[PDB]
Protein backbone atom coordinates (compact mmCIF):
# COMPACT_ATOMS: atom_id res chain seq x y z
CA UNK A 1 0.00 0.00 0.00
CA UNK A 2 2.84 2.62 1.06
CA UNK A 3 6.39 2.43 -0.66
CA UNK A 4 8.88 2.46 1.67
CA UNK A 5 11.91 6.08 0.88
CA UNK A 6 15.15 5.16 1.37
CA UNK A 7 18.35 7.38 2.71
CA UNK A 8 21.92 6.98 2.96
CA UNK A 9 24.29 8.74 5.17
CA UNK A 10 27.20 8.72 7.64
CA UNK A 11 27.36 9.02 11.25
CA UNK A 12 30.50 11.28 10.71
CA UNK A 13 32.63 12.89 8.24
CA UNK A 14 33.61 10.06 5.39
CA UNK A 15 37.30 10.13 5.49
CA UNK A 16 38.61 7.23 3.21
CA UNK A 17 40.68 4.61 5.79
CA UNK A 18 38.72 5.78 9.03
CA UNK A 19 36.01 4.14 10.68
CA UNK A 20 32.66 5.14 10.82
CA UNK A 21 29.17 4.42 10.81
CA UNK A 22 26.99 3.91 7.87
CA UNK A 23 22.79 4.28 8.01
CA UNK A 24 20.54 3.46 6.07
CA UNK A 25 16.72 5.34 6.63
CA UNK A 26 13.76 3.31 5.44
CA UNK A 27 10.70 5.30 5.83
CA UNK A 28 6.40 6.19 4.69
CA UNK A 29 6.12 2.33 4.02
CA UNK A 30 3.09 0.10 5.09
CA UNK A 31 2.35 -2.82 5.44
CA UNK A 32 5.18 -3.01 8.23
CA UNK A 33 6.92 -6.55 6.98
CA UNK A 34 10.02 -5.66 5.39
CA UNK A 35 13.21 -7.08 4.11
CA UNK A 36 16.53 -4.61 4.42
CA UNK A 37 20.20 -5.62 3.69
CA UNK A 38 22.92 -3.72 3.30
CA UNK A 39 25.78 -4.41 0.66
CA UNK A 40 29.68 -3.67 0.58
CA UNK A 41 30.63 -4.22 -3.54
CA UNK A 42 27.06 -5.45 -4.21
CA UNK A 43 27.77 -8.16 -1.64
CA UNK A 44 25.54 -8.31 1.68
CA UNK A 45 27.20 -7.14 4.80
CA UNK A 46 26.43 -9.50 7.68
CA UNK A 47 26.45 -7.54 11.24
CA UNK A 48 23.90 -5.15 10.13
CA UNK A 49 22.33 -3.58 13.12
CA UNK A 50 17.86 -2.69 13.57
CA UNK A 51 16.08 -0.45 15.72
CA UNK A 52 13.11 -1.65 16.31
CA UNK A 53 10.14 -0.44 14.01
CA UNK A 54 8.08 1.95 14.88
CA UNK A 55 5.71 4.57 13.08
CA UNK A 56 4.84 8.43 12.43
CA UNK A 57 1.70 10.13 13.30
CA UNK A 58 0.61 9.39 9.96
CA UNK A 59 1.03 5.48 10.62
CA UNK A 60 3.31 5.16 8.05
CA UNK A 61 6.54 3.01 9.46
CA UNK A 62 10.20 3.59 9.98
CA UNK A 63 13.01 1.89 10.75
CA UNK A 64 17.03 2.48 11.05
CA UNK A 65 19.61 0.07 9.82
CA UNK A 66 23.09 0.79 10.47
CA UNK A 67 26.22 -1.17 10.34
CA UNK A 68 30.24 -0.07 10.62
CA UNK A 69 32.12 0.88 7.67
CA UNK A 70 35.16 2.19 6.62
CA UNK A 71 34.98 4.39 3.43
CA UNK A 72 37.55 4.09 0.58
CA UNK A 73 37.89 4.93 -2.94
CA UNK A 74 37.92 1.47 -4.21
CA UNK A 75 34.60 0.57 -2.27
CA UNK A 76 30.56 1.74 -3.05
CA UNK A 77 27.74 1.30 -0.06
CA UNK A 78 24.54 0.56 -0.73
CA UNK A 79 20.92 -0.43 1.05
CA UNK A 80 18.57 -2.54 -0.49
CA UNK A 81 15.06 -3.21 0.73
CA UNK A 82 12.50 -6.26 -0.54
CA UNK A 83 8.63 -4.68 0.19
CA UNK A 84 5.26 -5.62 -0.97
CA UNK A 85 4.64 -2.39 -2.51
CA UNK A 86 7.55 -3.03 -5.04
CA UNK A 87 7.80 -5.75 -7.75
CA UNK A 88 11.17 -5.78 -7.42
CA UNK A 89 13.97 -4.88 -4.35
CA UNK A 90 14.75 -1.06 -4.60
CA UNK A 91 18.69 -0.21 -3.99
CA UNK A 92 20.22 2.95 -3.24
CA UNK A 93 23.60 3.70 -3.13
CA UNK A 94 25.35 5.78 -0.59
CA UNK A 95 25.82 8.90 -2.79
CA UNK A 96 29.54 8.80 -1.15
CA UNK A 97 29.31 12.21 0.41
CA UNK A 98 26.32 11.86 2.49
CA UNK B 1 6.32 19.84 26.15
CA UNK B 2 7.02 16.29 26.24
CA UNK B 3 4.82 13.77 24.46
CA UNK B 4 4.83 10.09 25.69
CA UNK B 5 3.75 7.82 23.69
CA UNK B 6 2.96 3.88 23.21
CA UNK B 7 2.95 2.52 20.40
CA UNK B 8 1.79 -0.72 19.44
CA UNK B 9 1.50 -2.53 16.47
CA UNK B 10 -0.29 -6.02 15.26
CA UNK B 11 0.08 -7.81 12.84
CA UNK B 12 -2.60 -10.69 12.06
CA UNK B 13 -1.04 -12.66 9.11
CA UNK B 14 -3.62 -15.05 9.05
CA UNK B 15 -6.27 -17.29 11.90
CA UNK B 16 -2.76 -19.30 12.76
CA UNK B 17 -0.13 -16.35 12.62
CA UNK B 18 -0.26 -12.92 14.65
CA UNK B 19 1.86 -11.15 16.54
CA UNK B 20 2.02 -7.48 18.85
CA UNK B 21 5.08 -5.57 19.21
CA UNK B 22 5.28 -1.95 21.24
CA UNK B 23 7.73 0.79 21.46
CA UNK B 24 7.42 3.43 23.83
CA UNK B 25 8.91 7.07 23.28
CA UNK B 26 9.04 10.16 25.58
CA UNK B 27 9.86 12.90 22.71
CA UNK B 28 12.60 11.22 20.88
CA UNK B 29 14.24 9.26 22.97
CA UNK B 30 12.91 5.25 22.90
CA UNK B 31 11.96 4.15 26.88
CA UNK B 32 10.99 1.01 26.44
CA UNK B 33 10.50 -1.70 24.26
CA UNK B 34 8.13 -4.94 24.14
CA UNK B 35 8.59 -7.71 22.02
CA UNK B 36 5.99 -10.33 20.94
CA UNK B 37 8.25 -12.87 21.61
CA UNK B 38 9.15 -11.06 25.94
CA UNK B 39 6.41 -11.79 28.51
CA UNK B 40 7.51 -8.37 30.37
CA UNK B 41 8.31 -5.39 29.20
CA UNK B 42 11.68 -4.24 28.37
CA UNK B 43 13.67 -1.05 29.64
CA UNK B 44 15.66 0.80 27.00
CA UNK B 45 17.20 3.36 29.70
CA UNK B 46 18.42 2.66 33.49
CA UNK B 47 15.08 5.01 34.48
CA UNK B 48 12.25 3.80 32.34
CA UNK B 49 11.21 2.41 35.54
CA UNK B 50 10.15 6.02 36.34
CA UNK B 51 9.71 6.43 40.16
CA UNK B 52 7.11 3.26 40.47
CA UNK B 53 8.02 0.53 43.13
CA UNK B 54 8.91 -2.31 41.76
CA UNK B 55 5.30 -4.06 43.04
CA UNK B 56 3.52 -0.93 41.42
CA UNK B 57 5.09 -1.77 38.41
CA UNK B 58 4.97 -5.15 38.11
CA UNK B 59 0.87 -4.64 38.47
CA UNK B 60 1.43 -1.87 35.45
CA UNK B 61 2.80 -4.69 33.49
CA UNK B 62 0.83 -7.54 34.57
CA UNK B 63 -2.57 -5.39 33.78
CA UNK B 64 -0.59 -4.91 30.22
CA UNK B 65 0.18 -8.78 29.68
CA UNK B 66 -3.68 -9.40 30.63
CA UNK B 67 -4.58 -6.57 27.92
CA UNK B 68 -2.51 -7.73 25.41
CA UNK B 69 -3.82 -11.56 25.12
CA UNK B 70 -7.29 -10.26 25.62
CA UNK B 71 -6.63 -7.61 22.86
CA UNK B 72 -5.70 -10.43 20.21
CA UNK B 73 -8.25 -12.80 21.16
CA UNK B 74 -10.85 -9.96 20.45
CA UNK B 75 -9.30 -9.38 17.26
CA UNK B 76 -9.32 -13.05 15.77
CA UNK B 77 -13.10 -13.77 17.30
CA UNK B 78 -14.02 -10.74 15.52
CA UNK B 79 -12.68 -11.78 11.76
CA UNK B 80 -13.96 -15.18 12.65
CA UNK B 81 -17.29 -13.54 13.31
CA UNK B 82 -16.93 -11.18 10.25
CA UNK B 83 -15.72 -13.97 7.76
CA UNK B 84 -15.29 -13.67 4.46
CA UNK B 85 -16.30 -9.59 4.34
CA UNK B 86 -13.89 -8.95 6.82
CA UNK B 87 -10.73 -11.02 6.28
CA UNK B 88 -6.36 -11.15 6.62
CA UNK B 89 -4.06 -10.12 6.70
CA UNK B 90 -4.92 -7.11 8.95
CA UNK B 91 -2.72 -4.72 10.42
CA UNK B 92 -3.79 -2.35 13.77
CA UNK B 93 -2.15 0.08 15.20
CA UNK B 94 -2.40 1.83 18.65
CA UNK B 95 -0.95 5.37 19.70
CA UNK B 96 -1.77 6.00 23.62
CA UNK B 97 -0.37 8.35 26.15
CA UNK B 98 -0.08 11.47 27.24
CA UNK B 99 1.83 14.84 26.52
CA UNK B 100 3.21 16.92 29.35
CA UNK B 101 2.24 20.73 29.71
CA UNK B 102 3.52 23.17 32.21
CA UNK B 103 1.46 24.52 34.91
CA UNK B 104 -1.77 17.60 30.44
CA UNK B 105 -3.62 16.18 27.73
CA UNK B 106 -3.99 12.58 26.68
CA UNK B 107 -4.79 10.66 23.85
CA UNK B 108 -5.99 6.67 22.12
CA UNK B 109 -5.77 6.68 18.60
CA UNK B 110 -6.57 3.02 16.38
CA UNK B 111 -5.50 2.55 13.01
CA UNK B 112 -6.91 -0.33 10.76
CA UNK B 113 -5.03 -1.30 7.85
CA UNK B 114 -3.02 2.02 8.07
CA UNK B 115 -5.63 4.17 8.60
CA UNK B 116 -7.54 5.99 12.11
CA UNK B 117 -10.71 4.61 12.37
CA UNK B 118 -11.40 5.05 16.09
CA UNK B 119 -10.41 6.78 19.48
CA UNK B 120 -10.93 6.96 23.15
CA UNK B 121 -12.41 10.11 24.10
CA UNK B 122 -13.85 10.63 27.24
CA UNK B 123 -15.96 7.69 28.78
CA UNK B 124 -16.22 6.13 25.54
CA UNK B 125 -14.62 4.71 22.31
CA UNK B 126 -16.31 5.92 19.47
CA UNK B 127 -15.47 5.49 15.92
CA UNK B 128 -14.18 8.81 13.91
CA UNK B 129 -16.14 10.56 10.70
CA UNK B 130 -15.50 8.14 7.60
CA UNK B 131 -14.20 4.55 9.21
CA UNK B 132 -15.75 1.86 7.95
CA UNK B 133 -19.66 1.43 9.31
CA UNK B 134 -18.80 -2.87 10.13
CA UNK B 135 -16.70 -1.20 13.19
CA UNK B 136 -19.41 0.44 14.99
CA UNK B 137 -21.49 -2.78 16.10
CA UNK B 138 -18.11 -3.51 17.78
CA UNK B 139 -17.19 -0.12 19.09
CA UNK B 140 -20.66 -0.83 21.06
CA UNK B 141 -20.11 -3.71 22.62
CA UNK B 142 -16.96 -3.01 23.85
CA UNK B 143 -18.35 0.51 25.24
CA UNK B 144 -20.78 -1.82 27.07
CA UNK B 145 -17.73 -3.22 29.09
CA UNK B 146 -17.39 -0.44 31.92
CA UNK B 147 -14.74 -1.68 33.52
CA UNK B 148 -12.44 -1.61 30.49
CA UNK B 149 -14.25 2.01 30.48
CA UNK B 150 -12.86 3.44 33.85
CA UNK B 151 -9.23 0.90 34.02
CA UNK B 152 -8.90 2.93 30.26
CA UNK B 153 -10.14 6.38 31.62
CA UNK B 154 -7.44 5.54 34.86
CA UNK B 155 -4.65 4.96 32.78
CA UNK B 156 -5.13 8.18 30.54
CA UNK B 157 -6.48 10.74 32.77
CA UNK B 158 -4.41 9.35 35.82
CA UNK B 159 -1.34 6.88 35.35
CA UNK B 160 -0.28 8.27 32.09
CA UNK B 161 0.43 11.97 33.65
CA UNK B 162 1.93 11.03 36.89
CA UNK B 163 3.98 7.83 35.53
CA UNK B 164 5.91 10.32 32.92
CA UNK B 165 6.30 12.81 35.89
CA UNK B 166 8.38 10.29 37.42
CA UNK B 167 10.39 9.85 34.26
CA UNK B 168 11.02 13.47 33.56
CA UNK B 169 12.58 13.40 37.12
CA UNK B 170 14.11 9.65 37.00
CA UNK B 171 15.43 10.75 32.97
CA UNK B 172 16.69 14.08 33.46
CA UNK B 173 20.49 14.30 33.02
CA UNK B 174 19.74 11.61 29.44
CA UNK B 175 16.53 14.13 28.89
CA UNK B 176 18.16 17.46 29.19
CA UNK B 177 21.53 15.63 27.31
CA UNK B 178 23.47 18.00 24.94
CA UNK B 179 25.58 16.36 22.28
CA UNK B 180 27.72 18.56 19.79
CA UNK B 181 27.15 18.39 16.07
CA UNK B 182 30.15 17.92 13.77
CA UNK B 183 29.66 19.30 10.21
CA UNK B 184 31.17 19.10 6.86
CA UNK B 185 30.59 20.16 3.10
CA UNK B 186 30.48 18.53 -0.31
CA UNK B 187 28.62 18.94 -3.62
CA UNK B 188 29.12 16.94 -7.20
CA UNK B 189 32.14 17.24 -8.84
CA UNK B 190 25.57 25.69 -11.60
CA UNK B 191 25.76 23.21 -8.93
CA UNK B 192 24.25 22.36 -5.26
CA UNK B 193 26.52 23.23 -2.17
CA UNK B 194 25.79 20.24 0.86
CA UNK B 195 26.07 21.37 4.29
CA UNK B 196 26.04 17.56 6.29
CA UNK B 197 25.37 18.48 10.16
CA UNK B 198 25.37 15.38 12.30
CA UNK B 199 25.38 13.94 16.11
CA UNK B 200 23.24 16.79 17.72
CA UNK B 201 21.54 16.84 20.40
CA UNK B 202 19.09 17.99 21.13
CA UNK B 203 16.64 18.65 17.78
CA UNK B 204 16.65 22.28 17.73
CA UNK B 205 19.16 23.50 15.36
CA UNK B 206 19.89 26.26 13.15
CA UNK B 207 21.80 25.65 9.88
CA UNK B 208 22.28 28.36 7.31
CA UNK B 209 24.32 29.26 3.94
CA UNK B 210 25.89 32.50 4.37
CA UNK B 211 27.82 34.82 2.31
CA UNK B 212 29.70 36.78 5.19
CA UNK B 213 26.91 37.79 7.92
CA UNK B 214 24.03 37.35 5.19
CA UNK B 215 21.82 34.29 5.30
CA UNK B 216 21.42 33.16 1.70
CA UNK B 217 17.51 32.05 1.55
CA UNK B 218 17.97 29.50 -1.21
CA UNK B 219 18.99 27.59 1.89
CA UNK B 220 16.89 24.33 1.62
CA UNK B 221 16.91 22.50 4.81
CA UNK B 222 16.22 18.65 4.49
CA UNK B 223 14.36 16.04 6.73
CA UNK B 224 15.69 15.70 10.15
CA UNK B 225 17.15 11.81 10.23
CA UNK B 226 17.94 10.03 13.21
CA UNK B 227 21.60 8.37 14.00
CA UNK B 228 21.63 4.99 15.78
CA UNK B 229 23.16 7.04 18.95
CA UNK B 230 20.15 9.03 19.55
CA UNK B 231 21.65 11.72 17.54
CA UNK B 232 20.29 13.83 14.45
CA UNK B 233 21.63 13.98 11.54
CA UNK B 234 20.58 17.04 8.76
CA UNK B 235 21.70 18.81 5.55
CA UNK B 236 20.87 22.21 4.51
CA UNK B 237 21.26 22.93 0.31
CA UNK B 238 22.17 25.57 -1.49
CA UNK B 239 21.65 26.19 -5.44
CA UNK B 240 24.57 28.00 -6.93
CA UNK B 241 25.75 29.30 -9.72
CA UNK B 242 29.55 27.97 -10.63
CA UNK B 243 32.26 30.24 -10.28
CA UNK B 244 30.46 31.55 -7.18
CA UNK B 245 30.92 29.41 -4.43
CA UNK B 246 34.16 31.39 -3.26
CA UNK B 247 33.10 33.22 -0.41
CA UNK B 248 30.39 31.05 0.85
CA UNK B 249 30.40 29.21 4.07
CA UNK B 250 27.87 26.96 6.27
CA UNK B 251 27.07 28.33 9.87
CA UNK B 252 25.28 26.02 12.38
CA UNK B 253 24.19 27.04 15.82
CA UNK B 254 23.44 24.30 18.11
CA UNK B 255 22.45 25.01 22.26
CA UNK B 256 25.25 22.01 22.85
CA UNK B 257 28.24 24.67 21.23
CA UNK B 258 27.97 27.24 24.09
CA UNK B 259 27.66 30.20 21.09
CA UNK B 260 30.73 29.18 19.92
CA UNK B 261 28.91 28.70 16.16
CA UNK B 262 30.68 26.32 13.79
CA UNK B 263 31.67 28.16 10.65
CA UNK B 264 32.89 26.08 7.50
CA UNK B 265 34.16 28.36 4.32
CA UNK B 266 34.14 26.51 0.95
C1 LIG C 1 -11.27 11.26 32.09
O1 LIG C 1 -11.26 12.55 31.46
C2 LIG C 1 -12.31 12.71 30.52
C3 LIG C 1 -12.19 14.07 29.85
O2 LIG C 1 -10.92 14.18 29.20
C4 LIG C 1 -10.93 13.82 27.80
O3 LIG C 1 -10.97 12.42 27.53
C5 LIG C 1 -9.87 11.67 28.08
C6 LIG C 1 -10.01 10.21 27.64
C7 LIG C 1 -8.50 12.26 27.67
O4 LIG C 1 -8.24 11.94 26.30
C8 LIG C 1 -8.45 13.77 27.86
O5 LIG C 1 -7.25 14.34 27.31
C9 LIG C 1 -9.67 14.39 27.18
O6 LIG C 1 -9.63 15.81 27.32
C10 LIG C 1 -13.66 12.58 31.23
O7 LIG C 1 -14.67 12.60 30.20
C11 LIG C 1 -15.80 13.43 30.56
O8 LIG C 1 -16.66 12.72 31.44
C12 LIG C 1 -17.77 13.50 31.93
C13 LIG C 1 -18.61 12.68 32.90
O9 LIG C 1 -17.80 11.77 33.66
C14 LIG C 1 -18.63 13.96 30.75
O10 LIG C 1 -19.66 14.83 31.26
C15 LIG C 1 -20.94 14.60 30.64
O11 LIG C 1 -21.07 15.48 29.54
C16 LIG C 1 -22.30 15.31 28.82
C17 LIG C 1 -22.27 16.25 27.62
O12 LIG C 1 -21.17 15.88 26.76
C18 LIG C 1 -21.22 16.62 25.52
O13 LIG C 1 -21.04 18.03 25.69
C19 LIG C 1 -19.76 18.41 26.22
C20 LIG C 1 -19.70 19.93 26.34
O14 LIG C 1 -20.89 20.44 26.97
C21 LIG C 1 -18.63 17.88 25.33
O15 LIG C 1 -17.35 18.13 25.92
C22 LIG C 1 -18.77 16.38 25.08
O16 LIG C 1 -17.80 15.93 24.13
C23 LIG C 1 -20.17 16.06 24.56
O17 LIG C 1 -20.34 16.61 23.24
C24 LIG C 1 -23.48 15.59 29.75
O18 LIG C 1 -24.70 15.31 29.05
C25 LIG C 1 -23.43 14.75 31.02
O19 LIG C 1 -24.45 15.20 31.94
C26 LIG C 1 -25.21 14.11 32.53
O20 LIG C 1 -24.47 13.35 33.49
C27 LIG C 1 -24.11 14.04 34.69
C28 LIG C 1 -23.25 13.12 35.55
O21 LIG C 1 -22.03 12.83 34.84
C29 LIG C 1 -25.37 14.49 35.43
O22 LIG C 1 -25.02 15.32 36.54
C30 LIG C 1 -26.29 15.30 34.52
O23 LIG C 1 -27.55 15.49 35.19
C31 LIG C 1 -26.50 14.65 33.15
O24 LIG C 1 -27.44 13.58 33.27
C32 LIG C 1 -22.04 14.85 31.66
O25 LIG C 1 -21.83 16.16 32.18
C33 LIG C 1 -17.82 14.66 29.67
O26 LIG C 1 -18.62 14.80 28.49
C34 LIG C 1 -16.58 13.84 29.31
N1 LIG C 1 -15.74 14.63 28.42
C35 LIG C 1 -15.65 14.40 27.11
C36 LIG C 1 -14.75 15.31 26.33
O27 LIG C 1 -16.26 13.52 26.55
C37 LIG C 1 -13.75 11.31 32.07
O28 LIG C 1 -14.90 11.37 32.94
C38 LIG C 1 -12.52 11.13 32.95
N2 LIG C 1 -12.61 9.88 33.71
C39 LIG C 1 -11.97 9.68 34.88
C40 LIG C 1 -12.15 8.37 35.59
O29 LIG C 1 -11.23 10.52 35.37
C1 LIG D 1 -3.92 0.76 25.45
C2 LIG D 1 -5.22 -0.01 25.53
C3 LIG D 1 -5.34 -0.31 27.01
C4 LIG D 1 -6.63 -1.11 27.14
C5 LIG D 1 -6.67 -1.65 28.55
C6 LIG D 1 -7.89 -2.56 28.54
C7 LIG D 1 -8.05 -3.23 29.89
C8 LIG D 1 -8.34 -4.74 29.59
O1 LIG D 1 -7.39 -5.53 29.62
N1 LIG D 1 -9.59 -5.12 29.20
C9 LIG D 1 -9.91 -6.56 28.89
C10 LIG D 1 -10.23 -7.24 30.24
O2 LIG D 1 -11.66 -7.21 30.46
C11 LIG D 1 -12.13 -7.83 31.71
O3 LIG D 1 -11.27 -7.61 32.85
C12 LIG D 1 -11.21 -6.26 33.42
C13 LIG D 1 -10.43 -6.45 34.71
O4 LIG D 1 -9.06 -6.53 34.27
C14 LIG D 1 -12.61 -5.67 33.69
O5 LIG D 1 -13.20 -6.26 34.86
C15 LIG D 1 -13.53 -5.88 32.48
O6 LIG D 1 -14.87 -5.48 32.83
C16 LIG D 1 -13.55 -7.34 32.05
O7 LIG D 1 -14.42 -7.50 30.92
C17 LIG D 1 -11.04 -6.71 27.82
O8 LIG D 1 -11.07 -8.07 27.35
C18 LIG D 1 -10.87 -5.77 26.61
O9 LIG D 1 -11.90 -6.09 25.66
C19 LIG D 1 -9.47 -5.89 26.01
C20 LIG D 1 -9.45 -5.37 24.58
C21 LIG D 1 -9.91 -3.94 24.63
C22 LIG D 1 -9.62 -3.26 23.27
O10 LIG D 1 -8.68 -2.46 23.18
N2 LIG D 1 -10.46 -3.63 22.27
C23 LIG D 1 -10.50 -3.05 21.05
C24 LIG D 1 -9.98 -1.77 20.71
C25 LIG D 1 -10.15 -1.26 19.42
C26 LIG D 1 -10.85 -1.99 18.45
C27 LIG D 1 -11.07 -1.49 17.20
C28 LIG D 1 -9.82 -1.37 16.40
C29 LIG D 1 -9.55 -2.64 15.60
C30 LIG D 1 -10.40 -2.47 14.34
C31 LIG D 1 -10.36 -3.79 13.55
C32 LIG D 1 -11.41 -3.22 18.80
C33 LIG D 1 -11.24 -3.74 20.08
C1 LIG E 1 -1.52 3.13 27.03
C2 LIG E 1 -1.58 4.40 27.90
C3 LIG E 1 -0.39 4.30 28.85
C4 LIG E 1 -0.62 5.32 29.95
C5 LIG E 1 -0.04 4.79 31.25
C6 LIG E 1 1.47 4.65 31.14
C7 LIG E 1 1.76 3.19 31.42
C8 LIG E 1 3.25 2.95 31.15
C9 LIG E 1 3.28 1.99 29.98
C10 LIG E 1 4.68 1.45 29.91
C11 LIG E 1 4.88 0.91 28.50
C12 LIG E 1 3.81 -0.08 28.03
C13 LIG E 1 4.15 -0.32 26.57
C14 LIG E 1 3.18 -1.36 26.03
C15 LIG E 1 1.84 -0.67 25.86
C16 LIG E 1 1.17 -1.23 24.62
O1 LIG E 1 0.76 -2.41 24.67
O2 LIG E 1 1.08 -0.46 23.64
C1 LIG F 1 0.16 -17.73 8.09
O1 LIG F 1 1.03 -16.61 7.94
C2 LIG F 1 2.40 -16.88 8.21
C3 LIG F 1 3.15 -15.55 8.20
O2 LIG F 1 3.03 -14.95 6.91
C4 LIG F 1 2.93 -17.86 7.16
O3 LIG F 1 4.32 -18.14 7.39
C5 LIG F 1 2.11 -19.14 7.19
O4 LIG F 1 2.47 -19.94 6.05
C6 LIG F 1 0.60 -18.87 7.15
N1 LIG F 1 -0.11 -20.09 7.53
C7 LIG F 1 -1.15 -20.59 6.86
C8 LIG F 1 -1.73 -21.85 7.44
O5 LIG F 1 -1.61 -20.09 5.84
C1 LIG G 1 3.43 -13.84 19.53
O1 LIG G 1 3.27 -14.15 20.92
C2 LIG G 1 2.16 -15.00 21.22
C3 LIG G 1 2.02 -15.17 22.73
O2 LIG G 1 3.17 -15.84 23.25
C4 LIG G 1 2.37 -16.34 20.52
O3 LIG G 1 1.28 -17.23 20.77
C5 LIG G 1 2.49 -16.08 19.03
O4 LIG G 1 2.70 -17.31 18.33
C6 LIG G 1 3.63 -15.11 18.73
N1 LIG G 1 3.64 -14.85 17.30
C7 LIG G 1 4.70 -15.03 16.53
C8 LIG G 1 4.51 -14.74 15.08
O5 LIG G 1 5.79 -15.42 16.95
Amino acid sequence: QKTPQIQVYSRHPPENGKPNILNCYVTQFHPPHIEIQMLKNGKKIPKVEMSDMSFSKDWSFYILAHTEFTPTETDTYACRVKHASMAEPKTVYWDRDM
Amino acid sequence: NYTFRCLQMSSFANRSWSRTDSVVWLGDLQTHRWSNDSATISFTKPWSQGKLSNQQWEKLQHMFQVYRVSFTRDIQELVKMMSPKEDYPIEIQLSAGCEMYPGSESFLHVAFQGKYVVRFWGTSWQTVPGAPSWLDLPIKVLNADQGTSATVQMLLNDTCPLFVRGLLEAGKSDLEKQEKPVAWLSSVPHRQLVCHVSGFYPKPVWVMWMRGDQEQQGTHRGDFLPNADETWYLQATLDVEAGEEAGLACRVKHSSLGGQDIILYW
